Parts: structure tokens; sequence; C-alpha cells
């Protein structure tokens, strides 16, 4: 789901 | 279509890309590169990719001419990230920091 978080 | 509204994109632009913003605004600099992300289904999602480097690039070669075809490009940017990543992502709220910063300003348009 998405980017990996940042 | 006046030079006038276009240097207020401009300047708005220079603001999204100063260091004033930049603890949100970076992942937004350049475009998604999907393959060094492991993103391999980004560019099935994301028709038109578009990112602060790219508004840049066209507005040094007057490819926008007028205020709304720059603000589609700012905010087709945005909308990417909010079809690409879950509601509650960091990138996501990092986004909405940035649009807020873009549409409030944006709004003080000359007329």
């Amino acid at each position: 789901g998405g980017k990996a978080g940042k | 279509g006046s030079s006038e509204q276009l240097k207020h994109c401009n300047g708005i632009l220079k603001e999204l890309l100063s260091k004033k913003h930049a603890a949100y605004a970076w992942p937004f600099y350049k475009p998604v590169d999907a393959s060094a992300l492991g993103l391999h289904d980004y560019h099935d999602i994301i028709k038109h990719p578009m990112d602060l480097s790219t508004v840049k690039r066209k507005m040094e070669n007057r490819d926008y001419r007028d205020a709304q075809e720059f603000a589609a490009d700012v905010r087709l940017m945005f909308s990417n990230c909010y079809k690409y990543n879950p509601p509650d992502h960091d990138v996501v709220a990092m986004a909405r920091k940035l649009q807020d910063v873009f549409e409030f300003r944006y709004a003080k348009m000359p007329d």
C-alpha cells in the first residue's frame, strides 16, 4: 500500500 | 495569461522549492523513480507523473501559457500522491501540507 514510510 | 499572473506562479514555485518548506516538500522535488523505490505498479496506476522539477522546467521553457495550466500540473502532482498512497501515509500528510501552502498563495492571484 503506497510507498515505504517517510 | 498575463506576464504578471505567470510571475505569481513562478513565485509560488520558488517558494515550494525553498528551504522554508523542505521538511515536507522533498518527496515532490524530482520524478518518482519507481524502479529505484521498488514501486513496480506506480506507472500502471499513475498515467501522468508530475513533480516540481518538471513544473520548473516547463516554466523556464515558457511552456505554460496561463496560470490555470500551471495550477493543473501542481495539483496533478498532489493528485498522483493521493491516488497511489493510502490516506494515512506519511507522504500524503506531506502532500496535504504542501498543497495548503500552494492553494492559499495561489488564491492571491493578481486579477
